């Protein structure tokens, strides 16, 4: 079953998921990261 | 187009002495759309209408003329 | 004091945004119930504009006659946090995306059938390939000096003339 | 007879690792990057690889169940979000002021101004899909009922998806079961369509009619009894329209006039709600029930009687038609593509009728005066309706290349259409050009006489009049039918033909849409652009096999980019390029229909009525003397009514203004693909794959350009997405503000 | 000649308008800049170029027009 | 008419000849080995320039090449 | 002299595979010109992998 | 301007009348 | 030899075929013998019927008499077809098969017209034939 997870589009969205998932919690955590403090 | 759009819009504010309009609206594209294209077409588009016409009817006809012949190329 | 902007802790320009942010939302909050669920979405909202402005008053931002913090990239160390320190944060992650596929497509093309291995993203190779991509500011320096980063111009396919 | 193969293919995750396992050339591996685009096109193109007419059908029978599932998932998504994230329970208390809101936004980086002050005690995006008026019509009062539907849909969503597994991977039917069209029409008219409206009559009388008659009096949403209480309590229901004390006994002695109280022919608008009287729609769906059930005992089955369609088409042949419909039954049992084209045409054309019959006869309470929604179900179903007709033109052409057989079809009607196909097209070519001159050229005449200041020379009402006398006689005879030819109707079929205006709240539900010189002028533009969209699509179907230019276009396939620059050039000779070409014309055909509709209602029909009795409309009756020229169409419609979409910044409409720019972006991006070609963009890869070979990391899948058709297909797919979503954003942020 | 006397407020005239298709209101709107015939307001800036160069009167222009006819004639 | 040239890299596969929609090409005996065959264009006056031929040559760079030239009624494929 | 099973480079400058590595397949050991049948790792535009080259057109990177 | 000079410059433009034709039909040849 | 008139297949139709060019210049014809009574798509519309025949049909152009044969031989296994191009208003009878054998097959006696004894990058440059009437791609 896990060989289906290795294919191109499922890994082109689940790594697109957590990477977009990282930007979104850190903005909810730390709003307006405009300048390096 | 981008060059003349910039030169034209900037000079409009500069000549009427209100550079603040360009300075703040040109940093986002909606300013180039709402405060430049839509705003400045008030007179041009009213060259003729159901109540009469004026000395801009030629330019108004030409403006539409250009749009029609722009699209014909497509 | 580099392009004609006040450090806007003293400005009447940056402060004439705060009132008509908080007066727009209080006039959106007046007709609510004080114990409603949208009301905390309009009390915390002004607080979200309040943490933002009191992050900007302290950081030494140069706000113009509008009240907008403008950026100055000639990069001096007095304004280095605006572009330069998010620049070095960019490039170090960018080579991690740079070298990972670079170390992957060296490691699958040196196998039997790499044409399949672009479809299938091989965790036996991809976790092996980011392990080469973590030393990417050190690996490429000893890859160019050892010459095995580029190739000579009769290896690379040349369109005719 | 029902004959089955039991489990022809089992449950394996092993074929999921091989993409292109369905096919032959793609179950070997990619060598270029177009193999991804070679794959992802012909996935659901089922007769491209499969040769077995029975096995190609079993895939389609399974995949429809999955498509039945995804609507049910999407339906539950409407029904779930209708309970938790909606102001629905508050909206039933007050339907006039509070806007229907769902899809609440999360409180994050700045989209929390999209949860604006909509009403009730609520913050969300004001929606315009009309589920609130579809649940108020359905009888929904509590928010629990919206929850149990969603799980009640989700179990049907799961039951449909299991049934697609059960009928291909477990129990695959055979082709002799599939080809039984006569028994299929018997059931689909009988079971699906007969018992469709009967069961909805079974809903609407016992459930919708009590609790919607009470809300016209409007006692309370809480103080209306639950829908199961009108079957248990015999006294509670017979308080209103008291025929339930007589029970089913007038229905069983054929004394049906005792139900003149809930099963009626009122026929107007319910003046408190502006919608159709739900008493009538109960009698409608009851008459639709008996009409469709007796429609379903018509075709032949294994009980001897019935009409058999192979017998009916034969002996429907005349002297101007030769063999007539000989073999045309043999087409529609032997070709899915011939079925899909005819199924698509009358499915899209059906939905444009839905868009027309819903703004002039508003079916729902408080949908008519809510101008946010009564517009958006016109223009959506029109937009769906044009895309299906283009799909009807596509699969009609696919039938011609791959499925049409001149061996069976000698001297019959597909033969005699193909044997006069120039006389069709060249007379269609003439009536296209004749219509463009005498409709659009009447605007260019009207543009100039206003530009030259000669309003005595333009075509207007105070000028050379072009009066629509046929559409005013039809509008007359339909408005004078309640009492002469439809006596038992109280008022007319609609208030759009004639009669008094109706108001709900302070806004007009319906008023007679009048047709003058400016309405004649636009209705021929519709007639023009429809005939061109026919002409592109009809020529694609007819010349799909051959022409004078290429005699073997049938050999080159349905979707081949060109035959090269020979014969002066043969770029876009294929039938697919005709469907590609007709897509913009359908974009042009429909977007002016919406521009006709959304402007005619705001200036003439919709608006605010005084408590004195007259109506001041929204854009102020400008459609008479302004809509006859392009400059009036540009100023007083496009420039003027977009003043609220670009001033949307800082408000809860500010997501619409981004999309109104965001769709202007994608539409520009599509021009890059239509105006360019392949052999430029291929040779820019050659310099760039040089550079990726230069640093010793080159992909083993070598990159290539997109195929020319895929360059064409992405050029139209971003054109429509850039063009419709502009109109989607314009129509939203106009009518949410001024309505 | 009218322009030289007051470069500020006089609208430069390009040339006369003789378009048979014009209507009654088409004459009055294009009879602008104080003219009694319909004309087009010039916008090429040729007036400001010719002024600096030294032409001042209507016959100095005609002397310029004839000169290019001769220069083209050779 | 169009010019159709046949280069000496032909491998006598016959693919080109069987691709021409107007029968402009034919295979002819080759003398460099007296066993293989090369394509020839004896009827270039009928070449429409469709380029179906060049799409059939298997060799990495064409053995048969179509250079569009003077257009005529025959080459334009006019039934009229 | 080039034998079968060798890696080459390409001096045919009118080709797609020009100055790329090819692993040859066979030599026609009779007098027919351009006899070096060179298979490649990469495929061309019109989807072929091998081609006849001359013995004067192939090299001996080995 | 004048009235005779208007007719005069019309006669000056006749000098590019026949000469521009003579430039053309010889550049044709 | 054409044998005009050979009996045409029983057709009755087709707005799309053999118009006014055929009565001013150069129409075409194809001859074959039908070994059944089977039906076939014409290049005009689709049907005729193959006779016993002697089966002749005045088509429009060369391309339609060639594409008919590549449709005849595959479907109906008949490789006897003998195309023409007409007398007075046309040019050459018997345009295919020109050798009597099919010219996709190889045959002794043919001429190698239009052969360049080089490679295509081995053609001369158009910078080298400036104001010279020698064609660049020609030997
Ligand atoms: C179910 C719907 C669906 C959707 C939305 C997509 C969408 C996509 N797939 Mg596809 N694909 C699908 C079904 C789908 N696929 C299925 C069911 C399979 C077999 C498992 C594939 C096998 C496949 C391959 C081999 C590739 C894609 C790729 C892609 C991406 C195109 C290029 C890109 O943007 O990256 C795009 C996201 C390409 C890609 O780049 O993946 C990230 C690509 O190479 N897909
Ligand atoms: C995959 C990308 C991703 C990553 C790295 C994170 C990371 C985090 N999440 Mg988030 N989250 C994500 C996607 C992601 N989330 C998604 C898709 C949802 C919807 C299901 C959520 C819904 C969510 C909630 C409700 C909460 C978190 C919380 C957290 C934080 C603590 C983790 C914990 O379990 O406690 C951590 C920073 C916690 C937090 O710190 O929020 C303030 C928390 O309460 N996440
Ligand atoms: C390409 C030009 C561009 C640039 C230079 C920026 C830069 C920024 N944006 Mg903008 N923006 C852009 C395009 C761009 N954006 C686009 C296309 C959109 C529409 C989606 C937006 C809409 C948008 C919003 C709504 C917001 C931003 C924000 C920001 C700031 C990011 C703060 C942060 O989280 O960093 C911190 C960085 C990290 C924690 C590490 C990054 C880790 C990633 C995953 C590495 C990726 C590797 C794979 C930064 C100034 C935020 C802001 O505060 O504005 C000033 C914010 O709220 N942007
Ligand atoms: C009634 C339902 C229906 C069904 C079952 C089919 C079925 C088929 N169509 Mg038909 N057709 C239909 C309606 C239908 N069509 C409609 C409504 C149109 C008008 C657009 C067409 C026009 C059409 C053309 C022009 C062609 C087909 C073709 C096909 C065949 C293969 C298609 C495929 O595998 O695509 C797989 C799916 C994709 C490639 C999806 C890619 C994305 C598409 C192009 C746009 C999606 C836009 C998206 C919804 C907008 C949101 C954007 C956001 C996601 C970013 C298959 C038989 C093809 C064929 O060759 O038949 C022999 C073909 O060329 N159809
Ligand atoms: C019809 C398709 C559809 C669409 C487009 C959405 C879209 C949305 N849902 Mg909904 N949802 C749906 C069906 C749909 N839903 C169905 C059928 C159910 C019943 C199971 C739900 C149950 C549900 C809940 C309980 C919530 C949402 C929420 C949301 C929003 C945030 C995305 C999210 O939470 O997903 C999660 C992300 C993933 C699954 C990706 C991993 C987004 C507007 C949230 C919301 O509305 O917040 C205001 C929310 O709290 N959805
Ligand atoms: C009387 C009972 C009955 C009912 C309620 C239906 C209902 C349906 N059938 Mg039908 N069908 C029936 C009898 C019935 N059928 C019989 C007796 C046959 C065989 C003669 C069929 C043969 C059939 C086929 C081939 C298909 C349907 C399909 C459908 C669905 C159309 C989608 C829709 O509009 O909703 C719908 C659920 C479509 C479907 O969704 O298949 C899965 C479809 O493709 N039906
Ligand atoms: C015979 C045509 C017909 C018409 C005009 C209506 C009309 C209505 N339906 Mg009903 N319904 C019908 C049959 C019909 N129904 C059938 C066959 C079913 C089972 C599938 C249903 C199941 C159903 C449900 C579950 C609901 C409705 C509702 C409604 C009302 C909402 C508006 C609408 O649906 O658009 C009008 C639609 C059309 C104009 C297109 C008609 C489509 C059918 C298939 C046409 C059949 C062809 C017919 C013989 C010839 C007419 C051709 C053309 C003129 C339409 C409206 C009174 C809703 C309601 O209760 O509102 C209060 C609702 O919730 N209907
Ligand atoms: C098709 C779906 C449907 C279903 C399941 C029902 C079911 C019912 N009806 Mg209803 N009814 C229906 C359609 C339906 N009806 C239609 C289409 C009409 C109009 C002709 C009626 C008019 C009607 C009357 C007048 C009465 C019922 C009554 C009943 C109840 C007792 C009848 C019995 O079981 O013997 C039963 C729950 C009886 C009842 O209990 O009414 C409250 C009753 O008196 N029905
Ligand atoms: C706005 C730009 C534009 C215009 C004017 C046209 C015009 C036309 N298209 Mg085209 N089309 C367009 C964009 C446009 N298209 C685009 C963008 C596409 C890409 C999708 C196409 C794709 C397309 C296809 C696929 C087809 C057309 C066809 C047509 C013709 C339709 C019949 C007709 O109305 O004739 C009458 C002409 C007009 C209405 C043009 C305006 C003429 C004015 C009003 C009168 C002229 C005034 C004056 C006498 C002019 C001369 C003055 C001078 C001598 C002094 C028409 C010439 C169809 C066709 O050819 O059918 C026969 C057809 O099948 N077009
Ligand atoms: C229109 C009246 C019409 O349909 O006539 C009817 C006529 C066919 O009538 P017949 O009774 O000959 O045909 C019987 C069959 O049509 C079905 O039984 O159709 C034609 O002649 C072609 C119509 C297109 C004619 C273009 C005009």
């Amino acid at each position: 079953f896990s060989k289906y997870l290795s294919t191109a589009p499922v890994i082109g969205t689940l790594t697109a998921f957590f990477l977009a998932g990282l930007l979104i919690e850190i903005n909810r955590f730390n709003p307006d990261l405009l300048v390096y403090p | 187009g981008w060059t003349t759009f910039y030169w034209h819009w900037k000079h409009l504010g500069v000549w009427q002495g209100n550079v603040a309009q360009f300075n703040e609206s040109s940093t986002y594209l909606m300013g180039w759309f709402r405060d430049y294209l839509w705003l400045n077409s008030s007179q041009l588009i009213n060259g003729y209408n159901p109540f009469g016409m004026n000395n801009l009817s030629v330019w108004a006809w030409m403006f539409l003329f250009g749009h029609l012949i722009w699209a014909t190329g497509f | 004091d580099v392009a004609g902007l006040i450090p806007c802790s003293q400005s009447d320009a940056f402060e004439r945004r705060l009132k008509n942010t908080t007066q727009r939302l209080e006039n959106r909050l007046k007709k609510y119930e004080p114990g409603s669920a949208p009301a905390e979405a309009l009390q915390k909202q002004i607080d979200k504009t309040q943490q933002r402005f009191d992050k900007y008053r302290n950081s030494g931002l140069l706000c113009g006659a509008d009240g907008l913090p403008h950026l100055i990239t000639d990069g001096r160390w007095s304004h280095a946090g605006e572009f330069t320190i998010p620049g070095l944060l960019f490039l170090y992650i960018a080579g991690f995306i740079g070298w990972s596929g670079r170390s992957y497509l060296q490691a699958v093309a040196a196998s039997d059938n790499s044409t399949e291995k672009e479809i299938i993203i091989d965790i036996p190779v991809a976790l092996q390939s980011v392990s080469k991509g973590f030393v990417w500011p050190l690996a490429a320096l000893q890859e160019f000096s050892s010459g095995k980063l580029t190739a000579r111009d009769e290896e690379i396919t040349i369109s005719p003339r | 007879k029902i004959v089955i193969d039991k489990d022809p293919v089992s449950t394996s995750f092993d074929k999921w690792a091989v993409p292109g396992h369905f096919s032959r050339t793609l179950a070997k591996g990619p060598k270029t990057t177009t193999w991804i685009w070679n794959l992802h096109a012909d996935v659901h193109d089922f007769d491209s690889y499969t040769s077995d007419l029975e096995e190609v059908s079993r895939k389609i029978f399974s995949a429809h169940f999955g498509h039945l599932a995804v609507v049910f998932i999407w339906l539950s998504g409407a029904y779930f979000h209708g309970a938790r994230f909606s102001n629905y329970e508050a909206w039933l208390s007050n339907p006039t002021t509070i806007k229907p809101s769902a899809q609440v936004v999360w409180p994050i980086v700045g989209q929390e101004i999209l949860n604006g002050d909509v009403g009730g005690g609520f913050q969300g995006i004001q929606i315009t899909s009309g589920l609130f008026q579809m649940w108020r019509a359905s009888g929904i009062t509590t928010e629990l009922q919206l929850y149990v539907t969603a799980i009640g849909a989700l179990v049907m969503a799961a039951l449909m998806l299991f049934a697609g597994w059960f009928h291909y991977h477990k129990a695959a039917p055979k082709l002799e079961w599939f080809q039984n069209a006569e028994s299929m029409m018997n059931h689909h008219l009988g079971g699906l369509f007969g018992l469709g409206s009967l069961s909805w009559a079974g809903h609407q009388i016992h459930v919708s009619l009590p609790v919607n008659k009470l809300l016209d009096s409007g006692v309370s949403p809480q103080e209306i009894p639950l829908p199961h209480e009108f079957i248990l309590n015999k006294d509670l229901i017979a308080q209103l329209y008291p025929s339930f004390g007589q029970g089913l006994t007038p229905f069983f002695t054929l004394n049906w006039n005792e139900y003149s109280d809930f099963l009626t022919f009122k026929g107007g608008l319910n003046p408190v709600t502006g919608g159709l009287w739900l008493s009538d729609s109960a009698h409608h769906h009851l008459a639709i029930a008996v009409l469709f059930i007796v429609a379903g005992h018509m075709y032949r089955t294994n009980w001897g009687i019935g009409h058999s369609m192979k017998e009916m088409y034969d002996s429907h042949k005349g002297p101007f038609t030769g063999e007539g419909h000989k073999g045309v039954y043999e087409i529609f049992t032997n070709s899915w593509h011939a079925q899909l084209s005819l199924n698509l045409a009358l499915f899209g054309s059906l939905s444009i009728i839905v868009a027309h019959h819903m703004y002039s006869m508003p079916p729902y309470p408080y949908l008519a005066t809510d101008y946010a929604t009564s517009l958006c179900l016109f223009t959506h179903h029109v937009w769906i309706g044009g895309f299906l007709i283009v799909g009807a033109g596509a699969h009609a052409a696919i039938f011609m290349v791959r499925d049409y057989d001149p061996a069976q079809n000698y001297n019959n009607l597909v033969d005699r259409v193909l044997r006069h196909r120039d006389a069709i097209i060249s007379h269609l070519n003439w009536v296209c050009i004749f219509l463009g001159f005498h409709s659009f050229g009447l605007y260019i005449h009207n543009d100039t006489m206003r530009a030259l200041g000669r309003p005595q020379d333009m075509f207007s009402d105070a000028a050379i009049q072009l009066q629509p006398v046929f559409a005013q006689w039809v509008q007359g005879v339909n408005s004078a039918a309640a009492g002469n030819t439809a006596p038992n109707a109280l008022a007319n079929a609609s208030y759009a033909f004639g009669g008094d205006i109706v108001s709900v709240g302070g806004k007009v539900a319906m008023m007679p849409i009048s047709l003058g010189t400016a309405d004649f002028l636009v209705h021929h533009i519709h007639a023009f652009t429809i005939h061109v969209t026919v002409l592109i699509l009809l020529k694609g179907v007819l010349f799909a096999r051959n022409s004078r230019l290429i005699p073997d276009k049938a050999n080159l396939g349905f979707r081949f980019p060109c035959d090269g620059p020979g014969r002066g050039g043969t770029c876009q000779v294929s039938a697919w390029d005709h469907v590609f070409l007709g897509l913009f014309w359908m974009y042009n055909s429909l977007s002016v229909v919406l521009f006709h509709f959304s402007w005619k209602m705001q200036s003439d029909v919709w608006g605010n009525v005084t408590a004195d009795g007259a109506v001041s409309h929204i854009t102020g009756n400008n459609f008479a003397q302004g809509a006859i020229t392009i400059n009036g169409w540009l100023r007083d419609f496009l420039w003027a009514q977009a003043s609220q979409v670009i001033q949307s910044y800082g408000s809860a409409l500010s997501a619409y203004g981004l999309m109104f720019l965001g769709a202007h972006f994608i539409w520009a991006f599509s021009l890059m693909f239509l105006f360019s070609g392949r052999g430029y963009w291929q040779e820019l890869i050659e310099s760039i794959v040089w550079a990726h070979n230069k640093l010793k990391f080159a992909p083993s899948i070598q990159p290539r350009a997109l195929s020319i058709t895929q360059g064409r297909a992405v050029g139209v797919a971003h054109y429509l997405l850039g063009g419709i979503a502009t109109t989607w954003s314009f129509f939203h942020a106009r009518i949410i503000s001024v309505g | 000649e009218q322009w030289v006397k007051d470069p500020l407020n006089t609208r430069p005239i390009a040339h006369a308008i003789s378009d048979p298709h014009f209507g009654q209101r088409a004459i009055e709107a294009f009879s602008q800049a104080g003219a009694s015939s319909p004309v087009n307001i010039s916008y090429s800036g040729v007036y400001q170029w010719w002024y600096t160069q030294g032409m001042r009167t209507n016959e100095e222009l005609y002397n310029g027009a004839i000169f290019l006819l001769i220069l083209s004639a050779l | 008419a169009h010019t159709v040239k046949i280069y000496d890299t032909c491998i006598g596969c016959t693919q080109c000849v069987r691709a021409c929609p107007t029968d402009v090409l034919e295979m002819v005996p080759w003398d460099g080995c007296r066993a293989n065959q090369i394509a020839s264009a004896p009827r270039t006056e009928d070449c429409v320039g469709c380029k179906r031929c060049e799409s059939a040559c298997p060799t990495d760079f064409l053995s048969i090449r179509v250079y569009l030239g003077a257009e005529t009624t025959r080459s334009m494929g006019l039934g009229y | 002299m080039v034998q079968r099973g060798s890696k080459v480079r390409i001096l045919r400058k009118e080709s797609y595979w020009y100055q790329e590595i090819g692993t040859v397949a066979s030599i026609d050991q009779s007098g027919i010109k351009y006899p070096v049948i060179v298979r490649f790792e990469k495929v061309n535009y019109s989807n072929v992998n091998s081609n006849n080259f001359s013995l004067d057109e192939v090299v001996e990177v080995e | 301007l004048a009235d005779g000079q208007i007719f005069t410059a019309l006669a000056v433009a006749l000098v590019p009348g026949i000469l521009a034709l003579r430039l053309a039909l010889e550049l044709y040849k | 030899t054409l044998n005009l008139n050979a009996p045409t297949p029983i057709f009755g139709g087709s707005t799309g075929g053999l118009l006014r060019k055929a009565e001013v210049e150069e129409f075409y014809s194809i001859t074959w013998t039908g070994k059944s009574e089977t039906v076939f798509e014409l290049p005009t519309g689709g049907a005729a019927i193959m006779r016993a025949g002697e089966n002749l049909l005045r088509l429009a152009r060369k391309e339609q008499c060639i594409a008919l044969g590549a449709q005849l031989k595959d479907k109906f296994k008949i490789t006897d077809y003998k195309i023409y191009r007409v007398y007075p208003s046309g040019e050459v009878q018997f345009l295919h098969p020109k050798d009597g054998v099919f010219p996709e097959k190889v045959n002794p006696g043919r001429v190698a017209v239009g052969s360049n004894k080089r490679r295509i990058g081995q053609n001369p440059d158009p910078a080298k034939l400036k104001f010279k009437g020698q064609e660049t791609f020609d030997s």
